[PDB]
RNA sequence: UGACUGCUCCCUAGCAUGCUACUACCG
RNA sequence: GCGGUAGUAGCAUGCUAGGGAGCAG
């Protein structure tokens, strides 16, 4: 803002004109002073305006390109995360029972609702009350979905271990009742 | 799109577009590289090309920035701004640059189309990242050159040791042997199908591979060009001699595999690397085997440069070291699977640099330094970050298949950074004990390059033969032939009964194929055939030109045979240097 | 219609996605390559490749939204708390979610009490609070889908009602738009499951460039992509103590539904003077204009309003299909015939019957609407118009034709029967005639299942126009609900507007020189919003004074009410605003030394700033 | 946030960016803290730094307070007034501040490495609260220079009371007696596991 | 853990247009 | 003597972008 190309000419002309004015010369030198300084300031005006416009344009361009780079970095990391999640969940497919039921299909297509029903290894049961409990998972082994399951653990709504010896009719009102039963496929 | 420039290490966003590897260039570096060189393309988060519809300009010094896009002189708006100004290109982090003065050598590296000796002189004469970039671009250009070849159109097969195979139109016959691997992939209807890892013998096509497939229709044999990944680690890590033996445990007893192996350990236990400077059959094999049990509680890595040279890599390891302590790494080509694959926890892993299970160690061994480039040193230093390691190999051996250079031979000083590192300041190790060899190789290679630090262990009965025959050379194709070999094999087996079961060094593999077709000798490769030599070998003439005979191709060829080393003087060899027995043909 | 009836025989485990095994670089996957709908039959994908190289970004997005892998890599689940079908449990634990109470603003309550409020026997009292819920509330609320039953329709009458509804939806334009013309507000909201583990919608709208979005949108015109919907509990003030739940749809469904429907949705919300009043505001004289438009020129005007019990849990599937088909009728040039069917199949598979994730388990949604898709309110308006039209048809066709004095109406009834049960194709002239008759004698104003009707009264008494009883009968036999007439009103004096529309009452006041209609809310709602909040948002008024300015804007028209406490609410709010400002200025001048000025701040505690929001001159 | 600078008896929200305890210094007090020494970075309720994306200015002497934010020198929208001007730093309590006559309390004892005897000398030539600051800074420097040495570990075990021990990467070892209790933790794969209390002499 | 729409108020930044004002150039 | 043009300052108007909040279905 102080070392512009026209600054040298403008300042030198102003200094010379004002020295001539301080010399107390005639009115012609004063008119020449006024004209020269007017045109000098007029030419300095656009040189002082266009540069300021250009700097702000350049700054906006820099900001936009920086934010584009940040967006690309975020895209790369989300892609890596999704790939990791998929390849991690792949490793639990039990690839022998799944293959055994896939090959029985006449064209390779099977409903999705029967894959956990015939290939899962663990079963979870949520029991509202004792009357429902004694009709579904009474004892230590029960049958569901044409298979045999054996109990492995029982917890309550607070996630604390509960032993089957205290799930009775008398002791029922002393438990956080939304019980969760875990079993394993037998044989 | 954001990283450090190869010279100032400052943050940048500009990629040069005229370099095949697209390096990261600093803004001042970008200006210097674009001004002093005809590299006039620059890439950013968006390309620096004119976006005016119907226009096509790809310069950088010609464009003007206007609005949000980039424009040229023919489409610059009233609000315009030149990108190339102030000796500094417009990009991110433009105010936090420092610049550099190493721009002329960087320009030479970038501009060097890899033609003459000075190419490798300046490849090996620069700063670290420039070494890495030069090695990367050298492998890039050689792989592009070899992928600029046709597809082997095959529709039928005669039988084993026979093949009809056709290249493309306008494409010549590719290089012959396993140094240029033939691994192709055919198609059945929709995708590619397996063919086999192979190599061709001659033009009759015998199979020197390791499998047999139902080969016929739609077969595509190709020298598979692989995409090169960028390097991470430098070619070598500067060593510093330790005072504490951290992790290393000299056992209470002495596992006396070899006697001087105690000194081996004594000076390899403190410096960040070492090297097994081994002449052929001079302890180049099982000093690491002794180290295996003297330092049994140290994670020890073994590696080589090619899948062919795994003989001593794999034999004595299972032969004498305990079964479980070994481990195997093999992609799944055909190689020794003697140890256990798919095992991450072990103290003795044996493999090549092709593919390893990423881990770090504290002891490594590395074989075949002669045909090893700085790229291989960098990749072994990146995959394995250890505390000490040894580079098995000797300068008195063969260079890598650097077919790129044609004018000047690549000498010991130009193998790689380490191979001259032990040349200038001296080798980390120097042996002088030949395991099983008369003193012929002693005299020869000790007068030549060994400086006579090893002397006569076995007596010199002078049964080896060298004659006055010269030979005549004739070129046909990228392989040549020798009438004074088609006649000379017979003329040299005329009455001498000792070299009938010798091995045939092969400066020209097609000549060896013709010799096998006519008389019949086993084919012996030149570069990747160390340790496969038998007790008895013929060094044949096979050439007179600068193909093989300056110094360093016969330094190991003189050691192929043990007692009966028939090394006839072929061409401008080291004739008047020693004593050799001779018999004149009738 | 026939498929709905026939699908009730077959087992319920043979419906839904159909999966198979594909290979990517020698590793096996499990992906969905089709669907089996209860209504649309079997649908197979058109672009499925078994052997492929490493996959791209949009393939990752598609495979990460499919429930196939999640269901196949989970444990079996047998849940006895509900009677809906259960699929699998994604973890080893069951999640129980509670709802917390509200926060008490004691300063405002004390200020209100010190001014003669909340006395015994008063007509203004608090009945809006924050209710708390226990652990097993989300599943108990989800179990209300048991009211959704398979319903067969009278097809020959629905095929005419749909024509009349399409006549209603005729003054708009629509079609498909490119990915660079989509307008999204508040990109800082949830993206659904499983996309909520890595960021909000901003991350996925930035990471995806324009041609990626275009390719993804063009992918769903030849394939079906089933997704997963997450259920969340609301934390808001209310007057009843039942849990409220909304549905969070996946990003892959919303991103394409926007490109499919946004042009028509924006064109609907920019028209004034139509039947659907979505987009019209109530400030600057909007309420008066809407009320004058709905009155039209009916001859013996009465007013009527009704209510839908369990509107979204009990709407049959066939009406949702009809609403989607009616909305998708603007694509006669931009889309082919197969593209429209595949878009309909995608919509059905994503927002009509899909896997929902309640707690930490996957369940099967029987039917109904999932409030929270990209086209909720407009589909509700279409459904409301359809129900009104069929109620009118049933009212007219079930009258003794020998007692109709007018012969024009008798001929109209004869032609209606002929066009329903004796004509196979559309007859446009009679559709236009019936539409004109309905618009002359039965005027409606609809906003997403809320409606006000001005109808001819003598025609309704004679049975030529629908009544409340007709709505009750239609709801009973077509919606599987009973509509008690204790939630419906009727107004025989037009000088007092509708008894309730969008939770606002109407009063006719004199402003300027003429008389206009103004809406006012329930005072208890305003006071409850004043006194019960979420922490930091209040209990310190000086931090947020702009809450009370908006609350006083909402409560302005209470000063014209004949009852006296109603105006006292507005005056109390103004005095509290002044007290808060004085507190801020003094409380900041005291310990610090910053001196505050009261320039153009006194406008907020004088009635002229608030009076200008209900006078027709439209500023900002 | 709102703490207390007491030598100038001034509630403050400011604190020195690069110092011992994130000490609290009022406007003029932070000023003579940042001109008597080199501490050209401060922390307020929010940290002072240019808010345009991608910009980086550690200094505060040239930042400006813009549109409810802060902007800077190299990247300059200068429609503002400077943050550091007129013998003060912009913040709350910009009027109710006193200053310090003894300019070099922090500039003397908070500027050395907290190991010379002069630290304790001045600490005894202090007030009750000034010497409280001193004592807390001595505890802080004790811990901050104790956390610059190695961590002992037993990787293969031997008979108790006679084991083997490797340590760390490049760091030195502290004194040897039971002054430093070697009570660390054990790692199974990612977590910390019961170890006990040990001592190596 | 926080869905889809619609309307309204407040604060800051930019753009466009208009009004007035102060200098200067030109005829 | 009148007009045009070029900067500069204050004021007003409508859009776009960002942030905070309120109501309704
Ligand atoms: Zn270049
Ligand atoms: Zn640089
Ligand atoms: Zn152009
Ligand atoms: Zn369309
Ligand atoms: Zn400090
Ligand atoms: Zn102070
Ligand atoms: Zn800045």
């Amino acid at each position: 803002f102080s070392s512009l190309p026209s600054y040298a000419a403008f300042a030198t002309a102003q200094e010379a004109y004002e020295q001539a004015v301080a010399n107390g010369d005639s009115e012609v030198v004063l008119k020449k002073l006024k004209k020269s300084l007017n045109v000098a300031k007029s030419e300095f005006d656009r040189d002082a305006a266009m540069q300021r416009k250009l700097e702000k344009m350049a700054d906006q361009a820099m900001t936009q390109m920086y934010k584009q780079a940040r967006s690309e970095d975020k895209r790369a990391k989300v892609t890596s995360a999704m790939q990791t999640m998929l390849f991690t969940m792949l490793r639990k497919l039990d690839n022998d029972a799944l293959n055994n039921i896939i090959n029985n299909a006449r064209d390779g297509c099977v409903p999705l609702n029967i894959i956990p029903l015939t290939t899962a290894a663990k079963l979870m049961v949520v029991i509202p009350d004792y009357n429902t409990y004694k009709n579904t998972c009474d004892g230590t082994t029960f049958t569901y979905a044409s298979a045999l399951w054996e109990i492995q653990q029982v917890v309550d709504a607070d996630s604390k271990i509960v032993q089957l010896s205290e799930i009775s009719m008398d002791n029922s009102p002393n438990l956080a009742w939304p019980l969760i039963v875990t079993a394993l496929r037998a044989n | 799109a954001v990283g450090a420039c190869v010279l100032c290490n400052s943050q940048t966003s500009l990629r040069c577009g005229a370099c095949i590897r697209r390096p990261f260039l600093c803004c001042k570096c970008c200006y210097d590289h674009v001004i002093s060189t005809s590299h006039k393309l620059v890439l950013s988060v968006n390309p620096y090309v004119c976006n005016a519809p119907g226009c096509d300009v790809t310069d950088v010094t010609q464009l003007y920035l206007g609005g949000m896009s980039y424009y040229c002189k023919s489409h610059k708006p009233p609000i315009s701004f030149p990108l190339c100004a102030n000796g500094q290109v417009f990009g991110l982090y433009k105010n936090t640059c420092v610049g550099s003065d190493n721009v002329t050598d960087f320009n030479a590296i970038a501009t060097c189309d890899w033609t003459n000796a000075g190419d490798y002189i300046l490849a090996n004469t620069c700063t670290e990242r420039l070494k890495l970039f030069a090695a990367e671009t050298l492998k890039a250009t050689e792989e592009t050159f070899k992928l600029s070849y046709g597809i082997a159109t095959v529709r039928e097969v005669l039988s084993d040791r026979e093949l009809h195979l056709s290249w493309e139109v306008g494409k010549p016959r590719p290089p012959l042997n396993r140094n240029y691997v033939f691994t192709g992939y055919r198609v059945t209807k929709n995708s590619k199908v397996q063919i086999g890892e192979y190599t061709f013998e001659k033009g009759a096509v015998v199979y020197r591979g390791t499998t047999t497939y139902k080969l016929n229709v739609g077969d595509y044999f190709v020298l598979t060009s692989h995409t090169v990944m960028p390097l991470s680690a430098p070619t070598l890590v500067p060593q510093e001699h330790y005072v504490r033996i951290t992790g290393l445990y000299p056992t209470l007893n002495i596992s006396d595999e070899f006697s001087s192996n105690v000194a081996n350990y004594q000076k390899v236990g403190m410096q960040k690397y070492s090297t097994l400077q081994g002449p052929p059959g001079t302890g180049k094999s099982h000093f690491a085997i002794g180290l295996a049990l003297y330092y049994p509680s140290a994670r020890i890595v073994y590696t080589a440069c090619s899948h062919a040279a795994v003989d001593a890599l794999c034999e004595k390891a299972l032969k004498y070291l305990p079964i479980d302590k070994c481990s195997r790494i093999i992609p799944a080509v055909e190689c020794f699977d003697k140890f256990k694959v798919n095992s991450t926890l072990e103290q003795y892993v044996f493999c090549t640099v092709n593919a390893l299970p990423e881990t770090t160690a504290d002891i490594v061994v590395f074989d075949e330094i002669s045909m090893a480039t700085n790229y291989d040193l960098s990749v072994v230093n990146a995959r394995l970050r250890a505390k000490h390691y040894v580079y098995i190999g000797d300068p008195a051996q063969l260079p890598a298949p650097r077919t790129l250079l044609t004018k000047g031979t690549l000498e010991p000083e130009y193998f790689n950074s380490v191979c001259r590192l032990m040349k200038t300041i001296g080798p980390d190790m120097f042996l002088g004990t030949c395991r099983r060899c008369p003193a012929e190789i002693v005299d020869t290679v000790s007068a030549l390059v060994y400086d006579n630090k090893l002397k006569a262990h076995k007596d010199k009965s002078a049964q080896c033969f060298k004659m006055f025959y010269k030979g005549v050379i004739t070129h046909d194709v990228s392989s040549a032939i020798n009438r004074p070999q088609i006649g000379v094999v017979r003329e040299f087996l005329t009455r001498n009964p000792a070299w009938r079961k010798a091995v045939f060094i092969s400066p020209y593999n097609s000549q060896n194929a013709v010799a096998s077709k006519i008389l019949g000798l086993p084919t012996q490769t030149v570069d990747s055939s160390q340790g496969s030599e038998y007790d008895y070998v013929i060094f044949t003439q096979t050439t007179e030109t600068a193909h093989s005979c300056n110094v360093n191709r016969f330094n190991v060829a003189i050691t192929r045979a043990k007692v009966g080393i028939l090394c006839i003087m072929s061409d401008r060899d080291l004739y008047d240097k020693l004593q050799f027995t001779s018999l004149e043909i009738p | 219609n026939f498929n709905v009836l026939f699908s009730t025989v077959f087992p319920p485990t043979s419906f839904g996605p159909l999966v198979r095994k594909i290979f990517v670089d020698g590793v096996p996957f499990v992906v969905s390559t089709g669907y089996h709908f209860r209504e649309l039959g079997v649908v197979h994908n058109q672009d499925v490749n078994l052997h492929s190289s490493r996959l791209s970004f949009k393939e990752l997005l598609v495979y990460a939204a499919d429930p196939a892998m999640h269901a196949a890599s989970g444990n079996l689940l047998l849940d006895k708390r509900t009677t809906c079908f259960s699929v699998a449990a994604l973890t080893n634990n069951v999640a129980f979610q509670t709802v917390k109470p509200g926060n008490f603003n004691k300063d405002f309550y004390d200020f209100a009490v010190s001014k003669g409020f909340f006395k015994e026997g008063s007509s203004v009292e608090l009945k809006h609070f924050f209710f708390a819920q226990d652990g097993n509330a989300a599943i108990s609320d989800y179990d209300y889908y048991r009211y959704n039953l398979p319903t067969m329709c009278d097809i020959r009458q629905l095929l005419f009602v749909v024509e009349v509804v399409d006549k209603y939806f005729d003054c708009y334009d629509g079609g498909c738009i490119n990915a660079n013309q989509v307008i999204v507000n508040n990109l800082d909201k949830s993206a659904g499951f499983p996309f909520n583990k890595w960021g909000k919608a901003r991350l996925y709208y930035d990471s995806m460039s324009y041609e990626d979005q275009d390719a993804l949108f063009a992918y769903t015109k030849r394939n079906v992509i089933p997704t997963i919907t997450q259920m969340n509990l609301k934390y808001a003030i209310s007057a009843k103590n039942r849990a409220r739940t909304v549905a969070g749809v996946s990003i892959c469904s919303t991103m394409t539904n926007r490109q499919f429907h946004q042009k028509l949705l924006k064109s609907i919300a920019a028209t004034r003077g139509a039947t659907v009043v979505i987009g019209t505001s109530k400030f600057y004289g909007g309420w008066h204009n809407m009320l004058k438009t709905v009155y039209s020129d009916v001859e013996n005007p009465h007013l009527m309003g009704w209510d839908y019990p369990k509107c979204d849990r009990a709407m049959p599937n066939m009406l949702r299909i009809m609403a989607s088909l009616v909305l998708a009728r603007k694509h006669t040039t931009c889309c082919s015939l197969s593209h429209r069917f595949y878009r309909l199949a995608n919509e059905c598979a994503q927002v009509l019957s899909e896997m929902v994730m309640c707690g930490g388990s996957l369940y099967v949604k029987p039917g109904g609407t999932s409030s929270g898709d990209a086209t909720t309110a407009y589909a509700n308006s279409v459904f409301n118009i359809c129900q009104a039209v069929t109620a009118n048809v049933n009212a007219l066709l079930s009258t003794d034709g020998n007692k109709i004095a007018d012969k024009y109406v008798r001929n109209l009834q004869h032609r209606l029967y002929e066009c329903l049960y004796r004509n196979r194709d559309v007859d446009t002239d009679f559709v236009n005639e019936f539409y004109a008759y309905l618009r002359k004698h039965f005027s409606m104003m609809i906003l997403s299942d809320d409606a006000v009707v001005c109808f001819n009264s003598t025609y309704a008494s004679q049975g030529l126009v629908a009544s409340i009883k007709n709505f009750k009968s239609v709801l009973y036999y077509q919606n599987n609900v009973f509509m008690s007439e204790a939630k419906c009103w009727t107004e025989t004096d037009l000088t007092k507007g509708p008894h309730e529309f969008c939770s606002q009452h109407t009063m006719l006041v004199k402003q300027g020189d003429d008389y206009v209609y103004l809406p006012y809310p329930d005072p208890s709602r305003i006071l409850g919003a004043g006194c019960f909040v979420d922490d930091i948002v209040k209990t310190d008024g000086t931090l947020m004074i702009e809450r009370f300015v908006s609350l006083a804007i909402d409560a302005y028209p209470l000063t014209k009410h004949p009852n006296q406490e109603y105006a006292d609410v507005f005056h109390l709010y103004l005095q509290y605003i002044r007290k808060l400002h004085d507190e801020l200025t003094g409380h900041m001048l005291d310990m610090y030394s910053v001196m505050l000025t009261n320039d153009n701040t006194s406008r907020y505690w004088e009635p002229e700033f608030y009076e200008a929001m209900y006078t027709p001159h439209t500023v900002l």
